[PDB]
């Protein structure tokens, strides 16, 4: 009755049968299946001289666990800019893959590697792609580590093809997001002098390629500074890249079939009901989805295939009688057994008006009396009604009665029998027509 | 290529579907495309082909048949 | 009628998550308004049904034989014998009509348990989806037995003689004599009727015997029955499918948004879904109100048709079918009434 | 307009209706409407004061139907509430923040800077335009419905108020006698007066009567039945009230021979004598 | 959005900002198309009656 006074939001609600807002669902269950994953390999990054920006090193991590904190505490972050994800979510999540672009980069230039920038870094050195959830980081490497410093910072200031008979036409060649420049091959390990307009400018098979290396001998700072372009992917693989954790023992689903449980199965995170079904789909893919990319299946390590039904809320209705201040509750389309087992119900239903099975579902607060009515004001569906009790204010479960029509017997004689009135009255029908 | 036989379709990675139809974008061949045919010889190593989006190879279509090299026997698949 | 549907607005918009629930309140009494509008629509539907069945109610009847009244075979229009295909009040032709229409069973009594037990079967089922999405299909006011009783009491109505007023007396005139009077009034003399008695009865039985064959989408009325069923299903589909619209957010799942983002970004992305789902629920409520208004007007029309073509004989042309109207019968159809207008077709 | 309808004068009964104007008093018009539903003149003459008393009794209790337990009055109040609901939905929507910091443009101009201000005001603008579009659409639908219903109300006035209806159920339940229409909030309110019979009696009726002659003459009743009573004498009765009267040409019409007609050789009615 | 022309949005903005500004126009056009379809359905039902 409070769910009614608050689902239609007033003290004064008239008699009727109302749908109300249900109660929350529990997430206590955990069905977790995690492989014994190897550690991700942050060794090529953590040792040696980092490359320049146009010769960035790419790392792709799949099917491993990361001790990210051990890596985050090595570097000294200065600026980050995340798009579609956050660093905390990166530190706490599971992914199909993790892609890292890392290189040496000076902090004074971190605006040239900003979305929409107009300089030479986004034209010839590195353009960040935004197809996946990605994030930029600029950080300083402490000296005591195994990471060494380059001679300086270098970049590509001019990449161009000279075309025409006299090579008098100068046309720029620009990079696509996430790719390398054709001009990378002139000075792979960095330019040795500022302004290194190369002397021969290798003649390619469609014209003459021109590079300039005004990407200077730009003095190395006292501490090495680096750029990191992080990107993550979801749902593209059967395995996941997950943080290092200890999660106890929740690996079994054998005797938890039918209960709403949360789950973390090779990275995929959610909640739902697991039910042993017949194996469909491809077992090699380990997941069965629907047309909307919702998980509706799972091939377990035990050897069984389970349908993943989202754990649902039991519908509930309130029959309200205002004159006698009496009410009852209908659990629409639910057998009373499932009600007696389940929960997600209000405080007064910790609990002879007990669970009664009707044609519209289990009801609480109705006394079955096998009575009939003709005109009733609280219909419940399927010719069932709820009658306010005139004496016990408990509502009773009645039925709408079909009164039979009176039969007049035709005669076996020559003519027929007709009923002709002997009195009458004047009825009055009232009708409203809106104009 | 016959789309009614699902010729050269790359299966979705990390997931599967059962008993449903749906549209899906990606990288697919063109229906009715004939492609280039190579026989295992001569002249193949001299020709450079663009890779633009990749390609799909059909291997062993003539196996368990009667034929001979083109430069009599039972045919077999030869893994390009 | 139309299928009566109600929406748990809070569960539909916020899917249980608490941050959405606290963010939902910057939009007024939206969920309360949705609930109240749907409640009013369903209440008006129930009142419409009650009025219709009170209007088509018979108050006096006469006994009818089981196979032959005179020489007229009314077997297809009568409730059968001990066969009793679990309704005991649905006639043979009504059984055939309901067997030729495909309808998803809503499980008004134990459908929740069936949906949890089944699992795989009926992928993308709309009856099962009501428990995930958060909408409820409400059961009709009367079960099929009582509506079958109402429309089966009409075959034996009396109503008084054909040459009199029509609601003052009750003349217990057999079915064959009533048919012969109805043919006498369209311009067929008594001599012709007496001469061609058995021929007339044979042609009438030929006509009734072939009304099974009209239960195809080639026939207009059967296709309209299936159209109404499809409109009922289409409303539920449009309701359940809108929950996967992202409305410009990273995902349409609140769990993913809470997973991947931080407080301010999370809040903006959740506001996107909230606003989209409220607009779609408003659209659903508006269309349900329009559909219920239309169905109530059409129920009034159906009552008029019963009173003019079933209980009496019509002199208007084209109101009770094509030709010269003789007698009409009405059975129950999914979401309405199905009529059989018998007309004189000269050659 | 609606009060001029009570004393409205059209053509008499038994005539076209809009050609002539007959100044027939109200009581005579009521008795003609009663005569045409199957109540003979003898019954009307006998039960004059009883009929007037029953009409005055029915007409004196129509005020008691002004409750929501009555369908039509509840529909009047439903129309009123729909009118109020449109305005309430229009006025309440101005507090929708639509995802902005507030619903007040003053607050947004109070708390934010130029670009953020413009974004939030854009939110409010877009929300309000969408809600206004919805309001306009629903007003169009409601007004078109009300125009069709006004056409139906005109039809009902012409059929039930200015004339007696032979259709069943168009002017209420029973046998229509007379209807009255008053004004109501946003529409019309009708009072349909019908003939409601009680206490029927079983009698034996005849399809028709025939004499025994060269090709026999046969009769059938006009707006009534040939009933026995309560070597057998046949009487005529109206279909709406039992009162046996002698069979004459005023209540019988000549029809063709039929095999279910009675064959009379004794006490032949006057139409069947040569 | 900055404009109602997709060409202008592709001129003046970068990838993320372009995507947001195009999403604005997308969602608006879908809502207006839904409104058009609904009113056409109402008009056609009325015309049939
Ligand atoms: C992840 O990295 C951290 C930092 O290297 C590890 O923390 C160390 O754990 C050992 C356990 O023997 C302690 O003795 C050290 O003092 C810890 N160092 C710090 C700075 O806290 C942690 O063990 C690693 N986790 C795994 C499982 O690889
Ligand atoms: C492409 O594939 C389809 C399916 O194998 C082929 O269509 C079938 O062809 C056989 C032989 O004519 C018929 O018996 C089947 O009934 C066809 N199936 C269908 C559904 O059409 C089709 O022939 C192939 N197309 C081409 C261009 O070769
Ligand atoms: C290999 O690449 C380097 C630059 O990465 C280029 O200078 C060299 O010419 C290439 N090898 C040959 C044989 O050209
Ligand atoms: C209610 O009580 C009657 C009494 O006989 C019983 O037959 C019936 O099964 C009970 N339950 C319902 C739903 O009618
Ligand atoms: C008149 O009708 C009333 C009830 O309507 C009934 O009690 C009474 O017996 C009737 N009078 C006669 C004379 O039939
Ligand atoms: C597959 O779906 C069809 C409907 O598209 C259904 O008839 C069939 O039973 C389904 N098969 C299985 C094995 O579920
Ligand atoms: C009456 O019709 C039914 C089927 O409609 C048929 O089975 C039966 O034989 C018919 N009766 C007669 C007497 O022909
Ligand atoms: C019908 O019978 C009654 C009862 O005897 C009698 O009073 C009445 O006069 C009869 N009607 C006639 C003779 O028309
Ligand atoms: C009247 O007489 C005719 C013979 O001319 C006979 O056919 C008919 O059945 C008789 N009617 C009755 C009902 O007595």
């Amino acid at each position: 009755l409070s769910q009614l006074y608050c689902s239609y939001e007033s003290f004064d609600v008239g008699s009727g049968v109302y749908s109300v807002s249900s109660f929350e669902v529990h997430s206590r269950g955990q069905f977790i299946e995690q492989p014994n994953s190897v550690e991700c390999d942050f060794t090529k990054l953590l040792s040696g001289t980092p490359p320049q920006v146009y010769n960035f090193n790419r790392l792709v991590f799949t099917n491993c666990n990361y001790n990210l904190t051990k890596l985050l505490s090595l570097f000294m972050v200065n600026e980050f800019s995340c798009d579609g994800i956050s660093p905390d979510a990166i530190a706490r999540g599971c992914y199909s893959s993790l892609t890292v672009d890392y290189f040496a980069y000076p902090l004074s230039m971190k605006s040239y590697m900003q979305p929409g920038s107009a300089g030479v870094i986004s034209q010839y050195n590195y353009k960040q792609s935004f197809a996946n959830p990605t994030c930029r980081i600029f950080a300083t490497a402490p000296a005591n580590l195994t990471i060494t410093k380059p001679s300086s910072y270098s970049f590509i200031s001019k990449c161009s093809r000279l075309t025409g008979d006299n090579s008098h036409i100068e046309t720029p060649i620009v990079i696509n997001p996430g790719e390398y420049s054709i001009c990378k091959n002139f000075a792979p390990n960095g330019f040795s002098q500022d302004g290194d307009y190369f002397t021969r400018q290798l003649s390619q098979l469609e014209g003459g390629g021109i590079l300039v290396g005004v990407g200077s001998v730009t003095p190395m700072t006292d501490t090495l500074q680096m750029g990191f372009i992080i990107s993550v992917q979801y749902g593209t693989d059967t395995n996941s890249v997950c943080p290092m954790m200890d999660l106890g023992n929740s690996t079994t689903i054998t005797d938890k079939l039918g209960v709403c449980v949360e789950y973390n199965l090779y990275g995929v995170s959610g909640r739902g009901v697991f039910i042993n079904c017949t194996a469909v789909g491809v077992k090699q893919q380990r997941f069965v989805y629907d047309g909307f990319d919702n998980l509706i299946g799972y091939y377990s390590d035990d050897g069984n295939y389970y349908c993943v039904r989202p754990c649902v809320s039991v519908p509930l209705s309130v029959v309200y009688d205002k004159t006698t201040n009496s009410h009852a509750t209908i659990f629409g389309s639910v057998a009373c057994e499932h009600i007696t087992t389940m929960l997600h119900q209000f405080s007064r239903t910790t609990q002879n008006s007990g669970p009664l099975q009707t044609a519209v579902g289990c009801v609480i607060g109705l006394v079955n009396s096998s009575m009939v009515v003709d005109n009733c004001q609280l219909p419940l569906g399927q010719s069932l009604c709820a009658v306010p009790s005139t004496t016990s204010s408990q509502l009773q479960l009645a039925t709408i009665n079909y009164t039979q029509p009176q039969l007049l017997s035709p005669l076996n004689s020559s003519g027929f029998v007709v009923q002709v009135p002997t009195n009458f009255s004047f009825g009055i029908t009232q009708e409203y027509i809106q104009t | 290529i016959n789309a009614s036989k699902a010729d050269g379709i790359i299966y979705p990675t990390g997931k599967s579907y059962s008993n449903i139809s749906l549209t899906l974008q990606g990288l697919f061949p063109k229906h009715g495309d004939l492609g280039e045919q190579y026989i295992y010889v001569s002249d193949y190593a001299t020709k450079v082909v663009p890779f633009n989006n990749g390609f799909v190879v059909r291997i062993g279509a003539a196996a368990n048949a009667t034929g001979s090299v083109i430069i009599q026997k039972t045919i077999k698949k030869i893994y390009p | 009628t139309i299928q009566k549907v109600t929406v748990d607005c809070k569960q539909y918009v916020c899917n249980g998550f608490q941050k959405c629930e606290q963010l939902l309140r910057e939009y007024g009494q939206f969920c309360a308004k949705i609930n109240q509008a749907l409640h009013g629509a369903n209440l008006m539907q129930d009142e419409s049904v009650a009025n219709l069945f009170s209007d088509i109610k018979t108050h006096k009847s006469q006994p009818l034989n089981a196979g032959l009244n005179g020489d007229f075979n009314l077997t297809l229009l009568q409730v059968p014998q001990v066969s009793t295909s679990q309704y005991s009040h649905r006639s043979a032709i009504e059984d055939l009509l309901f067997n030729k229409v495909t309808i998803a069973d809503p499980g008004y009594m134990q459908g929740y348990d069936d949906c949890m037990k089944q699992g795989p079967p009926s992928a993308r089922d709309l009856i099962c989806a009501q428990y995930v999405a958060g909408y409820k299909v409400l059961p009709p006011l009367y079960d099929p037995n009582m509506e079958g009783a109402y429309t089966s009491s009409l075959l034996g109505s009396i109503a008084g003689a054909g040459w009199t007023a029509g609601l003052s007396s009750f003349a217990a005139i057999p079915f064959a004599q009533s048919i012969f009077y109805r043919m006498n009034g369209i311009g067929i003399t008594q001599q012709v009727l007496s001469e061609n008695q058995k021929l007339i009865a044979n042609k009438f039985n030929q006509a009734l015997g072939a009304m099974q064959t009209g239960f195809t989408t080639t026939n207009l009325a059967f296709s309209k029955v299936q159209d109404a069923v499809n409109a009922n299903a289409q409303a539920l589909s449009k309701l359940a499918s809108e929950l996967s619209n992202t409305f410009g957010a990273i995902s349409s799942s609140i769990s993913d948004i809470l997973k991947r983002l931080d407080a301010v970004e999370q809040e903006a992305q959740i506001d996107r879904l909230i606003n989209g789902r409220l607009t779609s629920l408003n659209a659903f409520v508006a269309q349900q109100l329009v559909r219920s208004e239309t169905a109530a007007r059409s129920a009034q029309l159906a009552s008029d048709k019963v009173n003019e073509c079933v209980k009496s004989q019509s002199k208007r042309n084209g109101f009770c079918g094509s030709g010269t109207h003789i007698v009409s019968f009405v059975i129950n159809a999914p979401n309405g009434f199905y009529f059989f207008h018998v007309g004189y077709v000269p050659t | 307009y609606t009060s001029s309808l009570l004393g409205s004068i059209a053509g008499a009964g038994w005539t076209a209706g809009l050609s002539s104007f007959a100044a027939i008093p109200f009581a005579q018009s009521i008795f003609y409407r009663m005569n045409g539903i199957g109540i003979t003149q003898q019954v009307l003459s006998e039960n004059q004061k009883l009929i007037a008393n029953k009409f005055n009794q029915a007409l004196g209790a129509m005020q008691t139907g002004f409750t929501t337990t009555n369908l039509a009055f509840s529909k009047v109040q439903d129309a009123v509430n729909a009118n109020a609901q449109a305005l309430s939905k229009l006025a309440s929507e101005l507090s929708n923040t639509f995802g902005a910091i507030s619903s007040s443009i003053s607050d947004i101009l109070k708390r934010l800077d130029a670009v953020e201000q413009e974004a939030q005001i854009d939110r409010l603008i877009n929300g309000r335009l969408t809600s206004l579009n919805a309001f306009v659409a629903q007003q169009l639908v409601r007004s078109e419905t009300a125009a069709r219903s006004a056409q139906l109300a005109s039809d009902k006035v012409n059929e039930c108020v200015k004339s007696q209806s032979k259709r069943n159920g168009f002017c209420g339940s029973g046998t229509h006698i007379v209807s009255f229409v008053i004004n109501a909030p946003n529409g019309f309110y009708f009072f349909h007066v019908g003939y409601v019979p009680t206490n029927h009696v079983n009698v034996t009726a005849a399809y028709g009567l025939c004499n025994t002659d060269t090709p026999p003459r046969c009769i059938a009743p006009i707006d009534g039945y040939f009933v026995l009573n309560n070597v057998d004498q046949w009487y005529y009765t109206g279909s709406s009230f039992f009162n046996p009267e002698p069979i004459t040409m005023a209540n019988a019409r000549y029809v063709s021979q039929d095999v279910k007609f009675e064959n009379l050789t004794n006490q032949l009615p006057p139409p069947l004598l040569n």
